[PDB]
């Protein structure tokens, strides 16, 4: 019978601007080199999915809220890249961790309801899209 | 200051035609399709 | 002298600055004589000859020609582990089994 | 066929009163010429995707928009008069000051891009 | 050939401009009539020239008088000139701090050599030996010019021209990676010497080119 | 080319400015009748 | 040639997505802002 | 002395100063002349004598808790303040190359006292004050939409 | 590099490939200089080309 509310609920968006940090400051060598700068963030990413995982389970209680299903989403797949990868294009699966920052928009509804604004204003510039899409298409074929 | 100017003056000129024209178009810009609006009275004629 | 150049093949050193480093080996293989002996060993977290020698050459015309072709063939891939690379190197200079 | 079948149906003398069915005489005209020509020959082999807005542009929600506009164009036709003017002057002042500088290869000033004609 | 029979054509329409000139004055006895008299009085005189060539491009504003339309178009203009010119005086006067502030970050740090080996002007003399495209196998003999940037910010008109250009977004992140390379006062360029330097930038390019010229639209649609 | 970027580019824009600036002006005289100005109005005048 | 470049997805979602949203942060604070300027000036010249 | 404050005498007396000012701040160049320099670090510790003075002079003949409610003496007087502290700074053995420019830009602001008495700009300014709480969360938006894009492409592209 | 008794070298571009690869020797010659009188010895090189 978990119960949650405000004990950890900034606590867990804390440590969603964590993570994002750590994502940072990891540098993409090329040709699959590396330094210890990116050996300690594995480790750190291991322990900051295991604390997504250990909050998927308190609140599954949700399961069909587009945010809560994103939320899942994003931790399932990090769940599934790490096994696949210690069990080894594997390295370009780790793509779904970027999507982390973005869950910080559900956290403070304050600034989430200006970014449901602004996609609520794209509704009526389908039209203009539409015609775009078939001015591409008409001019591609004569050239 | 050939360039400078063109490239002032153009833009200004073409922005007056763009908010012109769009001074033409509030009426459909903001038609309120909800309420009421002369689609409805092309259906109705087209329907009599 | 006895030199024994040591080439960074790791993953950064891909691109434009392993041309500069293929160049540079090249370049600096011309400043030695048949009185200079010469070898050309690359780490990438393992450290491992360049090319068939293994050891120090007299580095004249025939061996420098073998060097260089091999150093024009060398890749970067990998990551860079210098207390192998330096240990493989120093291991090399103690060797006395042939002529210095 | 589909031309054929309409205007038997459809009393040409009343046929030609619609604007969608006249511009498409063209390209059936245009495509009908240009087969016998397969063995100055891509002027109408060129308009045969001209058909696609004959009838992808019947849904009232894109077509009371570009209408609403176009009729507006018309509207204000002396608004485009001054960028006409403001590009026709600027052009011919280029001309006189710009228009003796050589045209190289690896400058801005080259085979396409120069003062030295009008267009 | 062409401007020889171009020049006839001139003769004949500047008659008829003529006497319709004195014909109306002969009836007449506002400053839209003066320009009529001086885009015909050009063309006389020009009967230094290149200057008076130049000056009769005043032809196609001369309708501007004869049409109601037209002239009801080119009012509107100047009516809605004065109005934006609130907006003008402050995106003038912030382009000028930030042109200041330009000039006081980079006030000639954007100096370089022809061959990238040389970081001072000493050095930079004589001949060097370049290597095209990279081959060190088809060598050119080259001259070293100590020269410095087209879009420099050494005084505050040269800083406002270039910073004209980056708010017009045109050629900005070449100016922008040649200022994070800018090493010191008189000496070449480091590869990324500061990064951080990107901040004046992209606050200017927030401030004004996206703000600055988005209210100005939003207050001519108002 | 230039039927293109006429058409493509200018056109387009055109319409997107405008059917932008008639859901701004849509949702501004919306918001007017909840009295967004008035609040405004009212700390504006009890200032000087 | 081969699969890559269907990684040009990347730079179109980028700039059409980035350029939608410029559109409504900073011409959207320009109507919603100074649109009531000129509300405030009418409103302060029929109260002075 | 409130008589020679709200004066015509001394706003258009302000204004001549604020523009020598502007004057000796957008006068350097690369390799200017030895000459400027000396005008232009005199012209500074004298001109930063009168601004100071006048600070002085508007800080006690009205009000001292009055002029706090007005942003605009706090902000002029928080630069009076950093100028008044770089001239000994300058002066003793704290060279700062890079904070001796740095500065030049924080003392280039007193160019706004000539856009105190507008009516027609300050009217649109209180009001996109007001909508700060939207203003800078449209831009919070922004820069996350930035950042994750940019996050994405050091993955791809790195 | 000196914590070796070596040097430190700059590479950037292809111009400073020639002049960086051979001051090496600069360094080499330091023991050479320091013995005095008793390396002014006459060598005689390969034989090469005028
Ligand atoms: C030659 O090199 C080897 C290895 O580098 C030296 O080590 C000995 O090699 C010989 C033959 O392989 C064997 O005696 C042993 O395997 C190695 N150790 C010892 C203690 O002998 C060797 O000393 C070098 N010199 C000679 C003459 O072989
Ligand atoms: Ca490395």
């Amino acid at each position: 019978s978990i119960v949650e509310w405000k004990p950890f609920d900034i606590f867990i968006l804390l440590a969603i601007f964590a993570n994002c940090v750590a994502l940072a400051i990891y540098i993409p060598f090329p040709e699959d080199d590396s330094n210890s700068t990116n050996h300690n963030l594995e480790k750190v990413e291991y322990a900051f999915l295991i604390i997504f995982t250990v909050e998927t389970f308190l609140k599954i209680i949700y399961v069909r809220n587009g945010w809560n299903l994103l939320d899942f989403v994003i931790v399932i797949v990090g769940l599934f890249s790490v096994i696949l990868e210690q069990l080894t294009d594997v390295k370009a699966l780790r793509a779904f961790r970027v999507l982390r920052p973005l869950r910080l928009v559900s956290g403070v509804p304050s600034l989430q309801v200006v970014l449901n604004s602004i996609i609520k204003a794209m509704v009526p510039l389908l039209h203009i899209a539409l015609l775009v899409l078939f001015v591409i298409i008409i001019y591609a074929i004569i050239g | 200051v050939y360039f400078i100017s063109f490239y002032m003056l153009c833009a200004f000129l073409i922005i007056n035609l763009f908010v012109a024209v769009i001074m033409d178009n509030f009426d459909y810009l903001t038609r309120d399709w909800s309420i009421l609006g002369p689609h409805h009275l092309d259906e109705f004629k087209r329907i009599w | 002298k006895d030199m024994l150049i040591l080439v960074d093949v790791s993953g950064s050193v891909s691109g434009l600055t392993l041309k500069l480093i293929r160049t540079s080996v090249s370049e600096m293989l011309e400043t030695l004589s048949d009185d200079d002996f010469v070898n050309v060993a690359s780490f990438n977290s393992n450290a491992q000859d360049v090319s068939c020698f293994q050891h120090l050459v007299q580095a004249n015309v025939r061996n420098k020609k073998v060097l260089k072709d091999a150093v024009n063939n060398i890749t970067a891939k990998g990551i860079t582990d210098y207390k192998k690379g330096f240990s493989f190197a120093f291991e090399q200079l103690l060797n006395y089994n042939v002529s210095r | 066929v589909e031309m054929v079948l309409k205007v038997i149906a459809f009393k040409p003398k009343g046929y030609f009163s619609d604007a969608w069915n006249t511009f498409d005489s063209l390209i059936v005209i245009g495509s009908i010429i240009d087969v016998a020509l397969s063995e100055s020959i891509t002027f109408f082999r060129l308009f045969r995707v001209m058909r696609l807005v004959k009838l992808l542009s019947r849904g009232e929600g894109i077509r009371t928009l570009l209408w609403t506009f176009i009729k507006s164009f018309q509207a204000l036709p002396y608004v485009a008069l001054l960028i006409a003017m403001l590009f026709f002057i600027y052009a011919v002042i280029g001309m006189q000051m710009f228009g003796k500088v050589a045209m190289r290869d690896n400058n801005q000033i080259n085979r396409n891009n120069n003062f030295q004609t009008f267009p | 050939f062409r401007n020889t029979i171009l020049g006839y054509f001139d003769y004949a329409f500047t008659a008829i401009f003529t006497v319709e000139i004195l014909l109306k004055m002969t009836t007449f006895g506002n400053y839209f009539n003066l320009l009529d008299m001086l885009v015909v009085g050009v063309s006389l005189v020009s009967f230094v020239v290149k200057i008076l060539r130049v000056l009769r491009v005043l032809r196609p504003l001369r309708a501007i008088n004869r049409a109601k339309g037209l002239k009801h178009v080119v009012q509107c203009v100047f009516v809605a000139i004065r109005t934006i010119g609130n907006i003008m005086i402050v995106t003038t006067l912030l382009q000028f701090m930030f042109a200041c502030i330009g000039v006081q970050l980079f006030k000639g740090k954007f100096y370089r050599c022809t061959d990238e080996a040389k970081s001072n002007p000493e050095e930079c003399r004589g001949l060097f030996i370049l290597y095209k495209d990279g081959d060190v196998d088809s060598p050119v003999v080259r001259e070293r010019i100590w020269q410095n940037s087209d879009f420099n910010f050494d005084n505050v008109l040269s800083a406002m021209m270039a910073l004209f250009t980056v708010s017009t977004f045109e050629g900005w992140p070449a100016l922008l990676y040649k200022a994070i390379d800018s090493n010191g006062e008189n000496i070449g360029p480091i590869y990324n010497h500061r990064v951080e330097i990107s901040i004046f930038f992209i606050i200017y390019i927030i401030i004004v080119a996206f703000f600055m010229m988005n209210i100005f639209v939003g207050f001519v649609i108002v | 080319f230039v039927s293109l970027v006429i058409f493509g580019s200018f056109f387009v824009l055109n319409l997107v400015l405008g059917v932008l600036s008639g859901e701004f002006s849509k949702e501004r005289e919306k918001a007017k009748a909840r009295g967004d100005f008035q609040k405004l109005r009212e700390k504006q005048q009890l200032e000087e | 040639s081969s699969s890559g470049m269907i990684v040009c997805i990347y730079f179109i979602i980028l700039f059409i997505c980035g350029n939608y949203i410029l559109l409504n942060v900073f011409l959207a604070i320009a109507v919603d802002n100074l649109a009531d300027a000129e509300s405030l000036n009418t409103a302060q010249k029929e109260e002075a | 002395c409130r008589a020679a404050v709200k004066s015509v005498t001394f706003y258009w007396l302000v204004i001549v100063l604020v523009f020598l000012n502007t004057l000796t701040i957008s006068s350097e160049h690369y390799n200017q002349p030895d000459w400027l320099t000396q005008i232009q670090d005199i012209a500074n510790k004298v001109l930063l004598a009168l601004f100071t003075c006048e600070m002085l002079v508007k800080m006690y003949s009205l009000g001292l808790q009055a002029y706090f409610v007005s942003l605009f003496n706090r902000f002029d007087c928080f630069v009076v303040c950093g100028g008044i502290t770089e001239t000994i700074l300058v002066e003793l053995e704290i060279m700062s190359p890079l904070g001796i420019s740095v500065f030049r830009c924080v003392r280039l602001l007193r160019i706004f006292k000539v856009t105190r008495h507008w009516t027609s700009l300050s009217n649109l300014v209180a009001s996109l004050l007001n909508s700060m709480k939207s203003i800078a969360s449209l831009l919070l938006l922004l820069f996350l939409f930035i950042i994750i894009f940019s996050l994405l492409g050091m993955q791809l592209f790195g | 590099a000196c914590e070796n008794k070596g040097y430190y070298y700059e590479i950037p571009s292809i111009g400073a490939i020639r002049i960086n690869t051979q001051e090496y020797l600069d360094v080499l010659g330091r023991p050479m200089v320091l013995a005095g009188d008793k390396a002014k010895q006459v060598q005689w090189t390969n034989v090469y080309l005028d």
